[PDB]
RNA sequence: GAGUGAGAAUGCAGGCAUGAGUAGCGAUUAGGCAAGUGAGAACCUUGCCCGCCGAAAGACCAAGGGUUCCUGGGCCAGGCCAGUCCGCCCAGGGUGAGUCGGGACCUAAGGCGAGGCCGACAGGCGUAGUCGAUGGACAACGGGUUGAUAUUCCCGUACCCGUGUAUGUGCGUCCAUGAUGAAUCUCGUUGGUAGUAGUCAAGCGAUGGGGUGACGCAGGAAGGUAGCCGUACCGGUCAGUGGUAAUACCGGGGUAAGCCUGUAGGGAGUCAGAUAGGUAAAUCCGUCUGGCAUAUAUCCUGAGAGGUGAUGCAUAGCCGAGUGAGGCGAAUUCGGUGAUCCUAUGCUGCCGAGAAAAGCCUCUAGCGAGGACAUACACGGCCCGUACCCCAAACCAACACAGGUGGUCAGGUAGAGAAUACUAAGGCGUACGAGUGAACUAUGGUUAAGGAACUCGGCAAAAUGCCCCCGUAACUUCGGGAGAAGGGGGACCCACAUGGCGUGUAAGCCUUUACGGCCCAAGCGUGAGUGGGUGGCACAAACCAGUGAGAAGCGACUGUUUACUAAAAACACAGGUCCGUGCGAAGUCGCAAGACGAUGUAUACGGACUGACGCCUGCCCGGUAGCGAAAUUCCUUGUCGGGUAAGUUCCGACCUGCACGAAUGGCGUAACGACUUCUCAACUGUCUCAACCAUAGACUCGGCGAAAUUGCACUACGAGUAAAGAUGCUCGUUACGCGCGGCAGGACGAAAAGACCCCGGGACCUUCACUACAACUUGGUAUUGGUGC
RNA sequence: UCUACCCAUGGCCAGGGUGAAGCGCGGGUAAGACCGCGUGGAGGCCCGAACCCACUUAGGUUGAAGACUGAGGGGAUGAG
RNA sequence: CUGCUGUGAAUCUGCCGGGACCACCCGGUAAGCCUGAAUACUUCCCAGUGACCGAUAGCGGAUUAGUACCGUGAGGGAAU
């Protein structure tokens, strides 16, 4: 849910936070928590490869399970939900019960105490992860491989889903959360259901000193920025860049994504873009 | 007042700085050793 | 044969002048006297007195310095003067650690990185590793001593690994000493070999694994302790004053770690069976399954109190051995107050969700017929730093420089306080002085009558200022505005008051007999109220310590910004929209590898632009077609008023005609603002209009002693003339020579080879200027087989 | 070693104030939004030192100082 | 003559050069080839020379000289 934060000060006006009705612990599982130090948005040269980051709170990672392939047929309890600074979604503590711990992303509708399972033979409800061979069609999944066995990268964020529209042969079609409709291998493990959190998106941050904790730093926009530093630098007043939109290194607004990729015959249909 | 000289001593920084080891580390480094040694300088770095 | 001739190059070097015996002699504390030393004393020593700091200007750690420390000498350099002195000069001496801070122990960021990958070479990355504290682990505290070192040395008492001895053999051996199934008949059983043979049984015992071991921010409350204030008691003073002989006053009224105990507080179910999930194995961890109680039970952790340590140590004081080194040495009780420290890495709350080594179990393994375990003896178990300075004259600042420098301790009285004032301890008077009522400058102070009339502007000053009672507007995002505004009181003494409150002596409470609870005389602290009275001009009497109100614009806001003339309306911001990105994504850093993005995955990342929050659709949004209302102020809108006597900013109606500028960029918008502008109340030396006082300069004397500038010089004025603005030229006028203190009209004064303007060149920036290059498609190389075609 | 930003690991922030949800209710109430009394102690919250800064003014301007001093001023639990 | 890219020759009736080609011709026999001494320079050592300098010259350096000093550093760098 959203708990929002009255204006007793001018930064707290329309803030809203997370409320945090689905975490069962305020502490992560210290057998599955590695360090985690920030970066600034700088590379292995030390430089600023990614803007507008630096600063936040420390955060811990919490070793998430995305390749859902070892505990085939043993069945998990819902130890906790806990929250991870690290995503948007909240993460789910599973008890297997051969005695394993292991982190995956909450499901929406996932409580403490549901079972869980890992299999072809799983059932299809909300937290299990079967391959999408028997995964049936038309139902909504999350956490969604790529390749068989690389682990899961679509549809993690909180409140996304993926869409099983089809199979056929050894390939399933997904609506990916981004309306894109491609191609990804049965053989390709995914975890039934949306993923949790999905109210999230509504929190209000309220002040600069909220993100400044998340980590993003200040934006500077290049209209304001001299003619030297950006495209868009200089102008007597706030321009547009007297042209079309360029990032900082000159580069203007179209398709970036590189052509001749192998996934160009599996993506069916990329996003529909403002329609 | 901000009457911060520019200068803040700090031996362990100078020698890791300008030190010895960090010339000999790289090519222009031992360059700089072996033009100081020409020259003739008692002290060839820090 | 020339390195052959200098007066110019804001030339270069060295030595000197001119200003000049001039400025200055470095804060906001302050010195004086007596004596000493000495050739010489404002400055050094000693004794007083006075003054300054006292959340430091006291005492330490760290960095940095490096001998500056101590002793003895020196005084021609330095010290802004002198100097006998010194951080200066010279010699000698001085720094003592199992425990302190580091290494020998760990790792974070990050560095380097065998191989390796990438790259024409150079090299870029990087795995394993290995470094890398600012963090983790880790054993010591009091007292004394030196001229200089001290958790280091010494004294006392503590705590961390080994060798020779003794106590037990806690179990097993060459035997015996327990557990295990050891076996026959589309299976069967016990009917043998065969409960023998093996394993574990010992005593111990990872580098290896496997697992616990491990962190945020805020907020109290409680219990303590340090500290502090008293007090029993103890030892002393009479400090030439009116009183004051113990009733008064002054000093003490101490003592650590360790060890013992285990209190307040905090946290905890426990015992079996199974299990490969933790790569193998585990008895460990985890999971599941059960049994029992969830209790004033038990176990850990744990401030503190108490005991010991402590018949020692230390101490007020005592006498005299002034080499002043010696000895002797009392009391030490209770209370109040009380931490920013401890319990406490606790507890509670919150979101922004908070870094491995040792430690402890487990096992595989291992030594081993014993070897090993514990206990008690006597004996042994590193390197570096250690002086000294360390808000400073020893560091960064060229200087003994008004600047900067992280951390620790934080007495008393007022006080909320770490503010402020004054003070204790302690440390200083800090390095030019003495004088002198000049102007003038600076910093303070006061000011009649006015009270912003000053001025661009209330700049500056002045003013309000605290606590408690009341009482508080428009508007509002319902939070605010707000401490709105405005009003009253505040001192001291007495009584209520042997009061109330907080602490807590005993007796009893139950009793588990406790480090127990409740109450509680007394004692000690202590708020506020009421009623009287007392004094003054004044009771937040000093110091300290909001001015307030109304408006207009801009920006929602806190925040950021041109170090060194711009802090803003600029940037940022939370919110919004658009675009890109399906994942070693896009986008960036790279030739590449690779990296960040992100250990993220369209509720996510990047980029762009807006910049909280609210509003912004008219016949058809089937047609002229983006609407015609309103909040829309260029408004020059005049007209009128409001506001001033004259009133800017601004506020209103009437205004302004296809208008005009915003179907999302224009309008509003509470709060906020060292933003811009204005009007008020108060206030004032801003002003009418200035006067006086003090201090630092200035001035005088003594010492030291520059500077920019300088073609010259026994350098007037007028009217002229001149490169058109003359001390230097003309004709006159004036003027004895040389200073000193002032003023700043000129010397087209100094300063900077004008920034303006032009010309020549440059640089950087822009682009549909030119030309290139970095960043993508075509052909064939890598690369290529048939068939259905 | 200045400074801009970032990363790791530490430290600091005197004092005072205001008072953000769950308990019990008078309640509101069929029931709810929600008013009030207590508790709680949030906030790029308020006043204000240290600390950081640098708005105004005067002085300095061959300075004490190649950017400072005096007096005021801003932030002062945070984007410190 | 030569780099990279592609395509790609026989054996002397061959192949290459003579700044196209019949060739009159001439010269030579690459790619698989490889391999020698006899000319430039002076850190250093020895002996010398100068119509070279002679302490502001001559080396930066006759002297503590790449020292003192300056700079974080590369580096700059005396005077005597």
């Amino acid at each position: 849910g959203i708990r929002k934060y009255k204006p007793t000060t001018p930064g707290r006006r329309g803030a809203s936070v997370s409320d945090f009705a689905e975490i069962t612990r305020s502490t992560p599982e210290k057998s599955l928590v590695r360090p985690l130090h920030g970066k600034g948005g700088r590379n292995a040269h030390g430089r600023i490869t990614t803007r507008h980051k630096g600063g936040g709170h420390k955060r811990a990672y919490r070793v998430i399970d995305f390749r859902r392939h070892d505990k085939d047929g043993v069945n998990a309890k819902v130890a906790h939900i806990e929250y991870d600074p690290n995503r948007t979604a909240n993460i789910a503590l599973l008890h297997y019960l051969d005695g394993e711990k292991r982190y995956i992303i909450a499901p929406q509708g996932l409580k403490q105490g549901d079972v869980i399972e890992s299999g072809a033979n799983a059932d299809i409800k909300p937290g299990n992860n079967l391959p999408l061979r028997n995964i049936p069609a038309g139902t909504v999944i999350h956490a969604v491989e790529l390749r068989p066995g690389g682990g899961a990268k679509l549809a993690r964020s909180a409140g996304v889903s993926i869409q099983l529209l089809g199979k056929e042969g050894t390939y399933a079609a997904l609506r990916m959360p981004s309306g894109e409709i491609r191609r990804v291998d049965v053989r390709c493990r995914a975890t039934v259901g949306e993923v949790g959190n999905a109210e999230q998106s509504n929190i209000n941050w309220g002040k600069a000193g909220r993100m400044r904790w998340k980590g993003k730093r200040p934006t500077v926009r290049g209209v304001v920025m001299n003619p030297v530093d950006h495209p868009h630098g200089g102008g007597e007043g706030k321009t547009s860049g007297g042209r079309h939109p360029v990032s900082p290194w000159g580069k203007p607004e179209g398709r970036t994504r590189k052509p001749n990729k192998p996934s160009d015959k599996l993506i069916v249909r990329r996003r529909r873009t403002g329609k | 007042a901000k009457g911060k000289r520019t200068f803040q001593p700090n031996n362990r920084r100078r020698a890791r700085v300008h030190g010895f080891r960090l010339r000999m580390r790289t090519r222009a480094g031992r360059a700089i050793v072996a033009n100081r040694r020409s020259k003739g300088r008692r002290a060839l770095t820090a």
